[PDB]
């Protein structure tokens, strides 16, 4: 009566409920059940009406649509780019919703809740043909790194810690964020979206240790990360091949995705094998089959070509059969003497496979 | 369209304009920014419902610098990545809400020991009376020449009255509040009465290395106060217009000197 | 950054002053304009079509540095010379004509990591040894997926 803006909690509603009611089941009555959609669009039309279209433009574009506020994905990616805690996070957002009375940044749990949209495993796909040794399901996200190596005290002691993803898992879980770039490429390039053809992917590897990252008579301890990146997209089409992605900046940080990481050396030389041993079964075998997902609307297919190139110089004299760095034999490419270099300088050529070292082996 | 739902629902219109009409006398603005806010309200999409409610209560989107600079230190964040922060709501948001450095300096500066005018009704000797100052060196002068004895201490120091000063001017509502509630005026002189504790401690080490392995033991010691009781006597008493809740806390010591060195 | 500094055309110059002969001084002259004639090709990332012109110097360019290795320098590289010389100097444009560019796949891209590395153990952990690699592993995946630095270079009209 005072007025409704100067009434509480349900004054407001027990003063024009009768109203409020026969509008409301007239509305639904009237507009096959839905009351809200009609009010809202009658009060913008009864509000810009009044030379005040301000307030109903950002009305509209807040809802169906975007504007104050923020995305959950925005928040996760504003909390994760300046490596803020949970704690003081939820400090922040307590008290800016304590100052402001809107609520622009989100809750926890609503954080979490769009957060598992982007670690592998969550999205179905089809391996074919099909992988021997692999698990099919599609749920994997972390798992140990040991493979379950049963350990105890009759067995060999292991001492070591190491997290990992699966490798397919990992691997669709990029392909999938960044279907904004392949589907931006496709329309620059004069192609159809609506092309599902066998793409080809070129993906670089790289692994070195990064030890001595201890932290307390001073004992260190070392730890390795095995690691990837996607380098080039393309596909063939017609009697060409064209790319859909290159990369900006190959080599920089933050564009070198991790796969496992282990306290471990790179000289422990056991520990290290059986570790990545389960990661090099996983890579052999999808080296013959396609992939199959859903890409924004039509699903998709895929091949791989690998290149493991990342490795340093020590660790690549270290796995793939050579000795130690202060041979003879000093080319990793070539096959020739570090005498013989002082005599010719430079006409050798590459001559090192990777099975021509087996059978040599 | 727009008009589609206008003559399909020209009924509501007509309808709730005479219900208003016939309530309270005309006010449809009012009658269907409620019933819109209860259509949503509702739906529990309260979100909604309080946005509405600052949009049309008028609220502000942007902030105070001073709770911007709040925020971040309470924070512990880098002057970097509150950069960053501001220039991506900006980006996202379209408006900016966050604020840059520059206010943030402004609006410290503000807040630190040197910034407004004081006096003393006395003289005081042997004291600096420029107002302007702020941190000095704690060495007041140390010789630690070659020729002298030998120090290496590192000290960060205010004065003693520009730090009470300041540390009285900021808990100015406090001190309205206790004039309002505890049954007075704003228009009251004093003279208040301050009671202030201090204190020193030394910290233990305070540092770590990476390079050599076994760093050293830098020991470290502040010196510090706390204004805990204000009071003030007029008429034939006194009165605490303001007694600290808690003096032993870690919000309530305000430091005066820092200093690299064993207790 | 100590790599890229050491490397200037006026280091040969600082040094120049520091020994007597001339013989030396355009010796030096010529190693350091050789090496630096011969960066740009496994330096950049798209060395092919970037600076094309010194591609095809390659061969030449090398060959002459590696005699003038040779005749002015026996005295220390007659016997023992290193193998990143070695790879630096024959096998560079067999490489490049296989695989394009060679700066694009450096282990660049991963050795910077430990800034990342160490900092996620510091401020985002559990401490119990099994989770405390699990979050940053977590952590590290989430900040290098690509949907969402988009957001993060918003600032780009
Ligand atoms: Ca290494
Ligand atoms: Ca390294
Ligand atoms: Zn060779």
């Amino acid at each position: 009566r005072q007025h409704l803006l100067s009434l509480t909690r349900r004054a407001q509603k027990h003063r024009l409920r009768e109203l409020k009611i026969q509008v409301k089941e007239f509305a639904d009555k009237e507009e096959g059940g839905d009351v809200k959609a009609v009010c809202l669009t009658l009060f913008l039309l009864a509000l810009r009406a009044r030379n005040e279209h301000r307030q109903a433009d950002e009305l509209e574009a807040i809802m169906q649509g975007r504007g104050s506020g923020l995305q959950p994905a925005v928040c996760l990616a504003i909390r994760v780019n300046t490596f803020l805690s949970c704690s003081q996070y939820h400090k922040m957002y307590r008290t800016v919703k304590a100052i402001t009375g809107r609520q622009i940044f989100q809750p926890l749990h609503a954080l979490r809740n769009a957060e598992k949209v982007l670690l592998p495993g969550y999205h179905p796909f089809e391996w074919q043909p099909p992988l021997k040794n692999v698990s099919s399901r599609t749920d994997v996200g972390i798992i140990d790194g040991l493979s379950g190596l049963a350990s105890s005290v009759d067995e060999y002691p292991v001492d070591t810690i190491a997290k990992r993803f699966r490798y397919d898992s990992a691997l669709v879980s990029a392909l999938m964020d960044m279907e904004e770039d392949i589907l931006e490429g496709m329309r620059s390039q004069d192609l159809d979206d609506y092309l599902n053809g066998p793409f080809t992917v070129v993906v670089k590897e790289s692994c070195d240790g990064m030890g001595d990252v201890s932290e307390k008579p001073a004992v260190p301890e070392k730890a390795v990360r095995f690691s990837f990146t996607v380098m080039r997209i393309t596909i063939e089409h017609g009697s060409q091949n064209v790319k859909v992605f290159e990369e900006p900046k190959p080599n920089s940080e933050l564009c070198c995705k991790p796969l496992c990481l282990m306290l471990a050396d790179e000289s422990d030389h056991e520990t290290l094998t059986a570790i990545l041993s389960p990661l090099i079964a996983e890579r052999e075998a999808m080296k013959s089959s396609e992939l199959t997902l859903e890409m924004g609307g039509i699903p998709r297919t895929f091949k791989f070509i690998f290149r493991g190139t990342g490795y340093d110089e020590k660790l690549v004299r270290e796995v793939e059969g050579l000795e130690a760095s202060g041979s003879v034999y000093i080319c990793t490419l070539c096959d020739t003497t570090r005498l013989e270099a002082s005599q010719n300088l430079v006409f050798h050529s590459i001559t090192r496979s990777h099975a021509e070292n087996l059978q040599r082996y | 369209t727009r008009r589609a739902q206008k003559h399909r629902l020209r009924e509501l219109k007509i309808q709730v304009k005479e219900f208003a009409d016939k309530e309270e006398g005309g006010d449809v603005k009012a009658v269907c920014l409620t019933l819109f806010l209860l259509a949503l309200r509702a739906r529990n999409e309260h979100r909604q419902a309080d946005e509405l409610e600052a949009i049309m209560q008028g609220r502000g989107s942007g902030l105070q610098p001073a709770v911007c600079l709040a925020i971040r230190v309470n924070t512990f964040l880098s002057c970097s990545q509150y950069h960053k922060m501001y220039r991506t709501v900006k980006a996202i948001t379209g408006r900016q809400i966050f604020q840059p450095l520059h206010a943030l300096r402004n609006a410290e500066k503000v807040l630190l020991p040197g910034y407004h005018p004081f006096e003393w009704q006395p003289p005081l000797k042997n004291v600096s009376s420029r107002t302007d100052v702020g941190i000095i060196d704690g060495l007041s002068g140390l010789a630690s020449s070659v020729d002298e004895y030998p120090v290496d201490t590192i000290a960060k120091r205010f004065r003693y009255d520009s730090a009470l000063v300041s540390a009285l001017m900021d808990m100015e509502e406090d001190i309205l509040e206790g004039m309002r509630s505890q049954d007075l005026d704003d228009y009251l002189n004093g003279p208040f009465t301050v009671v202030v504790k201090e204190s020193c401690d030394g910290m233990g080490d305070v540092s770590e290395k990476h390079g050599s392995g076994p760093a050293v033991p830098e020991k470290a010691v502040r010196f510090s106060f706390t204004v805990m009781r204000i009071t003030i006597e007029h008429g034939s008493q006194n009165v605490k217009v303001f007694e600290e809740p808690k003096p032993n806390s870690e919000l309530c010591c305000k430091p005066l000197c820092l200093m690299l060195a064993d207790e | 950054n100590f790599a890229r500094k050491l490397m200037t055309q006026e280091t040969v110059d600082a040094v120049c002053e520091l020994i007597p002969s001339e013989e030396r001084h355009e010796a030096l002259r010529e190693l350091m304009d050789l090496y630096l004639k011969m960066k740009p090709v496994w330096r950049s990332s798209c060395p092919a079509k970037e600076c094309p012109e010194s591609l095809c110097q390659y061969s030449f360019n090398s060959q002459r540095f590696a005699e003038l290795l040779s005749t002015k320098f026996k005295y220390r590289y007659e016997g023992k010379i290193t193998n990143y010389f070695h790879k630096t100097l024959a096998h560079v444009p067999e490489i490049i004509e296989r695989d394009g560019s060679i700066g694009a796949w450096a282990s660049e891209g991963n050795q910077s990591g430990n800034k990342l590395f160490r900092r996620f153990r510091k401020m985002n952990a559990r401490q119990s040894k099994c989770y405390e690699m699990e979050d940053v592993l977590k952590h590290h995946w989430l900040y290098t997926s690509k949907y969402l630095q988009k957001f993060m270079n918003a600032h780009n009209a």
